[PDB]
């Protein structure tokens, strides 16, 4: 009676939120991921790109316009994420509190034998959360991570991301906090890219396996790039 | 009776096929609900209006016919006489009601679907054009009335709140399974009903009848209802009226499922008396509701005049003397449907087609005798209406044949009916034009056959010694008030012949034999 | 109650009418409209005067025959039911009511208050039907229809063919009832066979007896008295959208016989 | 038997062809609303975007090619839906004339609950089109309206629509003009928003509020858009 | 929900052969339980989606699938079973290797349930 609203009412229907979040998600990871495979063409490039993000379609959109619905979009889709995935994970922890042999534990010898999937999806999305603040809060606003005077930040329409990305893989800290949700987030999308159309009901016997390839040609991807970026910067591969 | 039970399956199956939304269960399949005083779960219904759709699956597939060119409609037309000839009802004689024209149909065949006379009681819960006139008009020109004083009444009728009203709007008569009914002791009370003390009133069919508890039969309830509002009560609007009162209930079942059984007819009864039956005891009255008389027809749902045919409520046919729930709609949709196409037939293949013109002697005879009839309506010009003379008329028949009968009354009605006829005949008002649509003019006309087939209604209950169904006579029941049959002197279907006198018909003894179903 | 009434007389189709005052002087509030016409007319009657000529049949808001524009709304003041359901406890001591018949094109007056509403016979006769004969229905249960539609096309089917929506409506469009009909029968399988025909027919057929569009204003679901909701409006929508895919064309109109 | 031409057999067909055109057209007033709030940005940005109009998809399609397939579409959907709603108009006066107590009354007294959607919906709709060929001979082609020498026509790839714009909402009459044919838009928009959705059979009981809504919130801000542009520029907030 | 009595004729509605196959598939299903057992997350999608596939592939469950599935998913958090991760557990270690094929079967319905706006009904408490 509430129509498609109605997706909230249930566990199944709140994975289909996630499901399509997790559609928007990956489609803004991979396109990011395509978007700072750039840096390599040069400071010049870079800029260029970073620039031509705020002036999308420019002669018909305003500046910032088409950014800031991309931006609005994604807002949207990591919080109905989130709170699907955290109303999910209480609603397994319940029902797995009343018969367990300790807080930590469920059996006393459970072989898993289809993967891991729900441990690391957990762990790697707590992680890519945080991950996503802290680099809000170091790339876009530079207010972390950064000695003082290393942040350039956009003034009129030239951009200095090449810059703040150069400067920004400096400390080894930084650098393998990067690493690490990148691992986490190649786990999440090596599960979530098929887990998104098993969920919408998009998967048979017979392209099981071709979801399960693409969704592994997509998380490598993602993965190498996103790992290519911070050990290329630190290494002084880009400069 | 049997045919009839044997093609309701196909009258349910072509019902279904045309499309009426009857109740479903949620596996998609037909779901089937309990009458009162039913032990089975036998009938399909739509939610409350399941004689609705099934007279719209049937006025589809007539739209159909018309459309196919098979069928010629002819709305706001009334047959107004019928045409025998050569012995053979050979067509009827009708009147446009809006440009008042008469016209002369002729056919092979003539089939009678005009319904009950439930109506010559002035206060019923029929229609309001609900009348005789065709199956009188009939019975005139040869047709018996089979069992003309067999009628079926309402137990739970909303009464009228004056004499301007006609029309009693039936409610379920399962009201009476969750109701007390009762009237204020005393003769004269002004105090609300809900303000009266359990003390003060007058709880009867508990009091008297200790038997049948609660479930009372419609006939000997109605009758107490009718005896106690007839000695004075002053509770409805002009006293008719009795409280089925719902505040002990409500008080031991759940309101919320009082609501589920009960809350369209609350609210239909709420809206037409302005009274919410949640607070106050609710008010009801008897009003006749079914004729299971009419025309006698045999086998072949053929009249005593070859080729008129009479179906539904307009002939006797297998109601018997009480007509059970569900099965005045099953009558109609079986002679429909599944019978009378086989007996027109068999009719119609023994005959020539055609030979019988509209320019017919006998065409004429009739027409003119509609025309006299309509000019001398028109030009008594008296001081009452016609709605004064049904009134009258369906006061009589109501206290003298209605559902309590007896030999005195039954006679002192066929003295007064007469009079009244006369006094129709010279002192009625009919304003208005004969070429225009005069409605009273309609009115005027049913009037005037309903108090020639009331006489013959009175001399059947008067002859008729003995109570079947919903004929009763006081004479002949049992200590707890129930009918009670003479089997051996009156087992059979009594058919009245028009011998041209109105208080000297005919009777035509037809013998009933039981050799499935004895009679206990 | 003292009631002052403004009742159209019209004495034929052809002959113009006009509102004529007459004054009631007691009312009783549990009388219904249509008693207390009938009680006018009995007063006029009795005066000498022509009485009102309106339809009725029933009196119950079932058969539909009851059509009366009263003080502006079909069907009287209070919505959900008919001019017989409505009573004198809805008005006021010295109120003016205002009687009319319905207004449109397609719905000749005849009398006072009386209309011919064969239009809608003619939109029915024009496919609003199963074309199933008589003798060749398989049995009941062989084809399930599901309880939700099965609900539906009893909302659907629940129209006594009154023309209020005709009369509410702005454009005095047949839009709800023709709706309702194809509502009804496209909810059923049995309905399925001929429905994106019977559609396009049904329209034509409105088409052709003189009724207007919809412009989607909606007072056919205000007044109606069975509350049949625009969601028919919305499926007959639906359905012509898929017939004109289908390249569907409109059989010969149903010519008045 | 001739397809979707069919449409054009039924009264409901022409409505649901007035949907569709009114689809394009307002899918094209929300884009020119959009639009024209440039012109608060300046005249830099205003004539940098009427510019870019005509040089739309450059790279890949010639000048003025994407704004004619758009002009020709939306000359078509106009041409249609005056059309149709001639024809409606003309369907709906005919069934009227018969039963009517004059010529302008219908009833001696029709009380409305469901609103005069039949009255505004055909008055604005005159008055629009009025508007529309007004409109195109003001700003587009500067022949009414305009002082002599007030009025500069784009002259190769510079446009001087700012200049237009500021100098045509000077005389008070086209200011009038165009704020009372924004409010009978405005109750255009409002009616036919949620009544293009009906017509063509995408709405229920649960979608009934939520079209009534973006309706509302389409036809809102149209009309302070298409009255803001004419009141700024008259009371000097655009120069 | 078909009453004793009112069934039609058992050859009058025609199942296709693959669709017969398939819903055996599903409906062999002996509710042992270690669907939920070796779930991460106990979960009885497994045996919910084998029954709601077993109704929802056969023209008689088809009446009533979309709510069914809707109510049978609410029941299932209502009880106290966790959500699918997709882990795939269950179906190694089903005794009758019911897919998950059925677990998208379900999730195909339960998404046009909520397209028609289908409300779970009150759960179904212990007695
Ligand atoms: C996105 C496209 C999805 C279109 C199809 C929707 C789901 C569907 O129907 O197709 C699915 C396959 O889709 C798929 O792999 C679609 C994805 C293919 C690989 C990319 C699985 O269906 P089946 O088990 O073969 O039959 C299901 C029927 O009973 C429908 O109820
Ligand atoms: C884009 C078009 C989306 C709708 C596609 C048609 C779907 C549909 O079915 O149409 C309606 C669209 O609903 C609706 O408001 C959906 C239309 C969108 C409303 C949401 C706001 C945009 C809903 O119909 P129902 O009564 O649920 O079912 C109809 C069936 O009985 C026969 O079709
Ligand atoms: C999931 C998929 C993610 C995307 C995969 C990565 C993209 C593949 C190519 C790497 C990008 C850097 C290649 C450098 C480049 O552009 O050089 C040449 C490479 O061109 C090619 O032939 C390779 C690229 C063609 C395929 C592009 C695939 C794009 C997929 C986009 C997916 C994401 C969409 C959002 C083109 O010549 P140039 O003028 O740029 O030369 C250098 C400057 N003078
Ligand atoms: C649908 C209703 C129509 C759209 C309404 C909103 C459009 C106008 C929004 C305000 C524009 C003011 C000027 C631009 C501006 O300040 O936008 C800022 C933020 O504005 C937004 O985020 C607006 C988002 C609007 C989304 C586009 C709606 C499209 C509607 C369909 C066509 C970006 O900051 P900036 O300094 O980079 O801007 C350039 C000027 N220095
Ligand atoms: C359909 C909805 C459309 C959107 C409507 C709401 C959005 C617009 C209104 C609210 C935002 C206010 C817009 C006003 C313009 C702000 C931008 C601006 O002026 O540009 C500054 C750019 O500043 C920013 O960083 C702009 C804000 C963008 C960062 C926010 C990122 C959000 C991430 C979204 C996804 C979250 C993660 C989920 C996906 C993994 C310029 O910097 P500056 O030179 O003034 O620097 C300060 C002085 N040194
Ligand atoms: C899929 C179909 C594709 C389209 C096919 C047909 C259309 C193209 C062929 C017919 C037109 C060809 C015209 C080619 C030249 C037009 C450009 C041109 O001449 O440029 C001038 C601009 O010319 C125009 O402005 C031409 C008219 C364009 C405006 C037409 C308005 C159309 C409105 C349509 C929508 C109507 C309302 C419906 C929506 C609410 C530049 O100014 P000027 O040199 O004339 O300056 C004069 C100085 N004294
Ligand atoms: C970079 C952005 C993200 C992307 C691209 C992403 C992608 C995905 C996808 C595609 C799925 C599969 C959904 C499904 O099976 O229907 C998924 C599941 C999940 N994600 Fe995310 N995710 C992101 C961010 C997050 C964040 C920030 C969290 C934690 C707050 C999170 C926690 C989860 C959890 C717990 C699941 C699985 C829950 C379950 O299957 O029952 N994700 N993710
Ligand atoms: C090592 C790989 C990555 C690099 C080099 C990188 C680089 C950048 C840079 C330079 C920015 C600033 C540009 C801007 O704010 O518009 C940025 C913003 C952003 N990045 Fe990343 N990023 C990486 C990985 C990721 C990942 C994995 C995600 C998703 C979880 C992500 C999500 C974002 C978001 C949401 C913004 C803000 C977008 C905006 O403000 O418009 N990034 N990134
Ligand atoms: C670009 C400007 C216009 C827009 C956006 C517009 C939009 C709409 C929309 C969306 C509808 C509802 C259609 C439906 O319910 O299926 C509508 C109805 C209508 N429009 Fe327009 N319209 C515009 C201009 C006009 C013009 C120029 C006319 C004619 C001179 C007009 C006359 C009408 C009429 C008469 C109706 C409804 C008629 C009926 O339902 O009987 N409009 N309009
Ligand atoms: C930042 C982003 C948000 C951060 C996290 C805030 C959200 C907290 C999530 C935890 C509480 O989760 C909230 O309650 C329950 C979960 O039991 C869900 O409610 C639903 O739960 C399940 C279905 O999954 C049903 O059994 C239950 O009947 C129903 O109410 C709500 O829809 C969800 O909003
Ligand atoms: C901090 C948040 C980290 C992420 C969620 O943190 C944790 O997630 C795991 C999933 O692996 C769940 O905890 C886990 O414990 C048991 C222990 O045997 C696992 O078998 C099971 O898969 C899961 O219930 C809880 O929901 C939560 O305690
Ligand atoms: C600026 C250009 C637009 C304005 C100029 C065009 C205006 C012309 C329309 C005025 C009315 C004539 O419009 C004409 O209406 C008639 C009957 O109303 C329609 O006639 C047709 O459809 C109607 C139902 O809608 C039925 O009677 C029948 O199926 C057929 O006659 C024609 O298909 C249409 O062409
Ligand atoms: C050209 C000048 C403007 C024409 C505007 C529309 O034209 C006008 O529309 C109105 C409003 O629907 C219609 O007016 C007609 O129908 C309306 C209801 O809709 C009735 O209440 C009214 O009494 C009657 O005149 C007529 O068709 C025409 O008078
Ligand atoms: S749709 Fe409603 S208003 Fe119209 S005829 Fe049917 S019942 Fe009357
Ligand atoms: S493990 Fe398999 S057989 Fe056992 S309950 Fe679960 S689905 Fe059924
Ligand atoms: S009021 Fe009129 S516009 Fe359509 S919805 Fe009803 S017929
Ligand atoms: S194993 Fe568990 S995570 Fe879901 S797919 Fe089966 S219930
Ligand atoms: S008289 Fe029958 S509906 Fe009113």
């Amino acid at each position: 009676m509430t129509g498609v609203l109605t997706l909230t009412r249930t566990s199944v229907g709140k994975k289909v939120i996630m499901a399509l979040t997790g559609f928007v998600l990956v489609g803004f990871v991979v396109f990011h991921m395509y978007g700072n495979l750039k840096m390599y063409q040069g400071p010049e490039v870079y800029n260029a790109y970073a620039a031509g993000l705020r002036e999308l379609g420019y002669p018909i959109f305003g500046h910032e316009h088409l950014l800031w619905i991309a931006r609005f979009i994604l807002l949207a889709s990591v919080f109905l994420h989130i709170w699907a995935a955290t109303s999910l994970t209480l609603q397994s922890r319940r029902s797995l509190q009343a018969s367990s042999i300790s807080t930590v534990r469920r059996y006393g010898q459970h072989k898993r034998q289809s993967g891991y999937a729900d441990y690391t999806m957990r762990f790697g999305g707590v992680l890519i959360f945080f991950f996503i603040i802290y680099h809000i809060l170091h790339l876009t606003f530079g207010v972390v991570g950064y000695e003082p005077g290393q942040f350039i930040h956009p003034h009129g329409d030239v951009y200095e991301t090449y810059n703040n990305v150069v400067y920004g893989f400096q400390n080894p800290l930084i650098v393998g906090f990067y690493l690490l949700t990148m691992v986490f987030l190649a786990l999440h999308l090596y599960h979530g890219v098929w887990s998104m159309f098993q969920t919408l009901g998009w998967n048979n016997r017979t392209y099981d396996r071709l979801l399960r390839g693409l969704a592994i040609v997509v998380a490598a991807a993602v993965f190498i790039g996103n790992i290519s970026f911070p050990l290329a910067v630190y290494f002084g591969f880009v400069a | 009776v049997y045919r009839l039970a044997q093609v309701s399956v196909n009258i349910i199956d072509q019902c279904v096929a045309q499309g009426v939304p009857f109740a479903r269960e949620y596996g998609g399949l037909l779901d089937n609900r309990s009458f009162g005083g039913a032990q089975v779960a036998r009938t399909f219904y739509a939610r409350g209006q399941t004689g609705q759709q099934l007279l719209l699956g049937a006025y589809q597939a007539l739209s159909r016919q018309i459309a196919a060119g098979t069928v010629k409609m002819f709305p706001r037309t009334e047959m107004l006489d019928l045409v025998v000839v050569d012995g053979r009802a050979r067509g009827i004689i009708t009147r446009d009601m809006v440009t008042g024209k008469i016209t002369r149909y002729a056919a092979d065949a003539v089939v009678l679907a005009t319904g009950g006379y439930g109506n010559v009681f002035y206060l019923s819960t029929n229609a309001k054009g609900c009348n005789a006139t065709a199956i009188w008009r009939a019975h005139r020109r040869g047709a018996f009335f089979g069992n003309p004083c067999f009628t079926q009444i309402h137990p739970t009728c909303i009464p009228v709140s004056g004499e301007y009203q006609s029309k009693l709007t039936l409610m379920s008569e399962s009201l009476r399974n969750d109701g007390r009914i009762w009237v204020p002791k005393k003769k004269g009370d002004t105090r609300r009903p809900q303000d009266i003390p359990e003390s003060e009133r007058d709880y009867y069919l508990e009091e008297r009848y200790p038997s049948f508890g609660n479930l009372v039969p419609r006939d000997i309830a109605s009758r107490a209802a009718k005896q106690v509002c007839d000695e004075g009560r002053g509770v409805g609007p002009g006293g008719l009226g009795v409280y089925l009162d719902f505040a002990d209930a409500i008080k031991r079942l759940g309101r919320q499922k009082i609501a589920e059984r009960y809350g369209n007819l609350f609210d239909m009864y709420k809206q037409i008396t302005g009274e919410d039956p949640y607070e106050t005891p609710m008010r009801i009255y008897p009003a006749v509701h079914y004729t299971m008389g009419g025309l006698w027809v045999d086998y072949n749902l053929q009249s005593t005049i070859p080729g008129l045919f009479v179906i539904g409520e307009a002939n006797f046919s297998d109601h018997g003397a009480n007509r059970l729930g569900a099965s005045a709609l099953m009558q109609g949709l079986a002679d429909g449907y599944f019978i009378l196409p086989y007996t027109i037939a068999n009719f119609l293949a023994q005959v020539k087609p055609g030979g019988v013109s509209i320019d017919r002697p006998e065409f004429a005879e009739a027409e003119a005798e509609i025309n006299q009839r309509i000019q001398r309506l028109l030009s008594i010009r008296g001081k009452r209406t016609v709605d004064s003379f049904h009134r009258e008329l369906g006061k009589l028949m109501w206290d003298k044949c209605g559902m309590a009968r007896n030999a005195a009354g039954l006679r002192e009605a066929l003295q007064r009916i007469p009079e009244i006829r006369a006094e129709f005949w010279e002192n009625v008002n009919v304003p208005g034009e004969a070429n225009d649509l005069n409605q009273a003019l309609e009115k005027a006309g049913r009037v005037a056959d309903f108090l020639e087939l009331a006489e013959l209604m009175c001399l059947d209950a008067l002859h008729r010694e003995e109570s079947c169904g919903g004929h009763f006579r006081e004479e002949y029941q049992t200590p707890d008030g129930e009918a009670l049959r003479n089997d051996e002197q009156f087992s059979y279907v009594a058919a009245w012949e028009f011998t041209g006198d109105l208080a000297k018909p005919r009777l035509h003894k037809e013998p009933l034999v039981f050799e499935y179903v004895k009679p206990t | 109650m003292k009631i002052t009434l403004k009742i159209w007389r019209q004495k034929n189709r052809n002959t113009p009418g006009e509102f004529k005052t007459y004054v009631m002087d007691n009312v009783n509030p549990d009388m219904s409209f249509l008693e207390m016409l009938d009680v006018l007319n009995e007063d006029l009657m009795s005066r000498g005067e022509e009485p009102v000529a309106f339809d009725h049949d029933c009196r119950e808001g079932i058969c539909g025959m009851c059509s009366l524009m009263i003080n502006g709304v079909a069907h009287g003041p209070k919505n959900a039911i008919t001019t017989c359901q409505l009573h004198m406890r809805s008005f006021k001591d010295g109120d003016t009511i205002t009687v009319e018949p319905w207004r449109a094109s397609a719905f000749p007056i005849l009398k006072d208050l009386v209309v011919d509403r064969s239009a809608f016979d003619r939109i029915i006769q024009a496919g609003g039907y199963i074309s199933v004969s008589t003798g060749s229905a398989p049995d009941a249960n062989t084809i399930p229809v599901s309880k939700v539609a099965a609900d539906r096309a009893m909302d659907a089917a629940a129209c006594i063919g009154c023309g209020a929506c005709v009369a509410a409506c702005p454009n005095g469009s047949a839009m709800l009832f023709t709706a309702a009909k194809v509502t009804h029968l496209a909810l059923l399988p049995q309905g399925q066979p001929e429905r994106y025909q019977r559609v396009v027919n049904m329209v034509a057929q409105a088409d052709f007896e003189g009724f207007g569009n919809c412009t989607n204003i909606g007072e056919c679901a205000a007044v109606c008295p069975k509350e049949i909701s625009l969601e028919t409006i919305a499926q007959l929508n639906r359905d012509l959208v898929m017939a004109a895919l289908r390249g569907i064309e409109p059989n010969t109109p149903i010519v008045p016989a």
